[PDB]
């Protein structure tokens, strides 16, 4: 719910587990890392894709 | 119905200029909005599909963006390619039909006021000689356009049937009028004078021929 | 049961009654159906008999 | 890939045009073809999209029986007809190559036009028919021009002595007026060495009507 | 995974360990924050969860 209150994003898209029912999806390890990049490649990152 | 685009979004060179493409909530909003690039006097391309890729040649500087309303394209930096025209296109579910945009120029910062050189031509013998006068005149090499015609014939302005046309676009970046008349060769021979009206910016240009020159 | 589905599901917290993009995504999506594919990506037609 | 297509002419409203965007490059068993105008200066006006496997055609919802699409298989073309025209829609018509195929209404979502060919001008309004008229203008260094009055078809060739003396052209737009005749005029940048000495002499040669008119200026001062 | 870089890349056959050249230019390329690009040429904030 953190990720919801600090405005309508940019975009949201992405490829994966829903994050509707990650409350209960218990998982084992999790690690974030954030930078500053052009938006002319922000949409380029995504699994499969140069 | 259509959508709405700003008429003229120009900007100077060197920076970015910004486009919206805003249309309803059921225009834009829940399909994906297109993009298109035309040359001018041309046939239209794609400029970006589904908002995120581009085609083959395309420059990877050209980026598109949708917020959930309206479409912003951002481009940066003008050359003498980039005077090109730009339309947006969308599609809904109420119309059922494709619905393009309303047209927008962008111009880099055109020559300044001059004055424009009338060219009044009487009608030749020939025409006279068949029972007719063609009253005309002529202007050309100025920029840009905004020579107000009127006619002076010393005894009385009437008009009747005139064949004016715009200033079109010559092939020097230059402009030229028209103003026509194939009159009665008896309403030319009454007049003892003819110089039709040209004026631009205040800084008139006139031209009289006599009847016998 | 049969599903004709026209409207935006809503996949945050914001109502996406009519408007989509930023958190929410239209449900339909069509087939990816190329003839220079493997043959795990060709279409299959399919009939029932109950 | 190309789309090259016949071109029409301008004609009296209530008749029928007819164009063929010709699909040559590719087969023409997976591609569908969308037609729109494009009216000068105002947007663009859509119509509809055709299908090679069959007539499955989706119109628009301005124009119902007005505009009419029928295609063939051994010509591999595509027939319009257009009847009761108007002045009011003046525009030139465009086939685009767009991948995808689809029959069902709620399909425009993930497909869009790839190649645009060139189109037809294609207008409306009643025209003359005869050939043209040249006239000679008399001079006012300097200049004297060739007009040209009531020509149809548009457009016309012209020829200052059939390209044996020519210096210094002009360009001039076509006047407007109620009457549906259209004028056109020339006028050369020519010093006053060759003034009375030398005549000039201008020619139009017109493709329909297949005849030519001459002038004769005669100064005076 | 993650490579840091001190040295100077070389593109060709140069010596090249602190000096600049033809061809030895610096790994990093100005790319600057100014209030006057367009919006895709701004500096946008994304964070990767795995």
């Amino acid at each position: 719910s953190v990720l919801y209150n600090f405005a309508p994003f940019f975009a949201f898209k992405c490829y994966g587990v829903s994050p509707t029912k990650l409350n209960d999806l218990c998982f084992t390890n999790v690690y974030a890392d954030s930078f500053v990049i052009r938006g002319n490649e922000v949409s380029q990152i995504a699994p499969g894709q140069t | 119905p259509v959508l709405t685009q700003p008429p003229s979004a120009s900007g100077p060179p060197g920076q970015s200029v910004s486009i919206s493409c805003s249309g309803s909530r059921s225009n834009i909003g829940t399909n994906f909005v297109y993009w298109y690039q035309q040359l001018p006097g041309a046939a239209p391309k794609l400029l970006i599909y589904k908002n995120d890729q581009r085609p083959s040649g395309v420059p990877e500087r050209f980026f598109g963006s949708k917020s959930g309303t309206s479409a912003s394209l951002a481009i940066s930096g003008l050359r003498s390619e980039d005077e090109v025209d730009y339309y947006c296109a969308a599609w809904d579910d109420s119309l059922s039909g494709h619905v393009f945009g309303a047209g927008t120029k962008v111009t880099v910062l055109g020559q300044p006021k001059a004055a424009p050189s009338v060219t009044l031509f009487p009608p030749s013998s020939e025409e006279l000689q068949a029972n007719k006068a063609t009253l005309v005149c002529l202007i050309s090499d100025f920029y840009p356009g905004a020579v107000t015609v009127a006619w002076k014939a010393d005894s009385s302005p009437v008009k009747a049937g005139v064949e004016t046309t715009t200033p079109s676009k010559q092939s020097n970046n230059k402009y030229a009028a028209s103003s026509y008349l194939s009159l009665t060769p008896e309403q030319w021979k009454s007049h003892r004078s003819y110089s039709c009206q040209v004026t631009h910016e205040g800084s008139t240009v006139e031209k009289t021929v006599a009847p016998t020159e | 049961e049969r599903d004709i589905s026209t409207e935006i599901y809503q996949a945050g917290n914001k109502p996406c009654n009519g408007v989509a993009g930023v958190n929410c995504y239209f449900p339909l999506q069509s087939y990816g159906f190329r003839p220079t594919y493997g043959v795990g990506h060709q279409p299959y037609r399919v009939v029932v008999l109950s | 890939v190309q789309l090259v297509q016949s071109g029409a002419e301008v004609k009296k409203p209530g008749a029928s045009v007819k164009v063929s965007c010709k699909a040559s490059g590719y087969i023409f068993s997976d591609y569908n073809i969308h037609w729109v105008r494009q009216a000068p200066g105002q947007g663009l006006e859509w119509m509809g999209w055709i299908s090679p496997d069959s007539d499955d055609t989706n119109y628009a919802q301005s124009f119902q029986g007005r505009v009419t699409m029928t295609r063939d298989t051994s010509i591999t073309t595509v027939y319009m007809e257009l009847s009761s025209l108007r002045s009011d829609d003046t525009a030139v018509y465009f086939c685009a190559r767009s991948v995808g195929y689809c029959s069902l209404n709620s399909c425009q979502r993930w497909m869009w036009f790839d190649t645009w060919g060139q189109g037809a001008l294609v207008t409306v309004s009643s025209a003359s028919t005869k050939g043209p008229s040249v006239f000679p203008l008399a001079p006012s260094t300097a200049a004297l021009g060739c007009l040209v009055k009531d020509y149809f078809p548009e457009p016309v060739t012209v020829s200052w002595n059939s390209g044996a003396l020519t210096s210094g052209v002009h360009t001039f737009p076509a006047v407007l007026q109620s009457s549906g005749l259209y004028s056109l005029s020339s006028v050369v940048t020519v010093p006053s060495s060759s003034l009375g000495t030398q005549t000039y002499i201008c020619n139009v040669n017109h493709k329909p009507s297949n005849t030519k008119v001459d002038k004769k200026v005669e100064p005076k001062s």
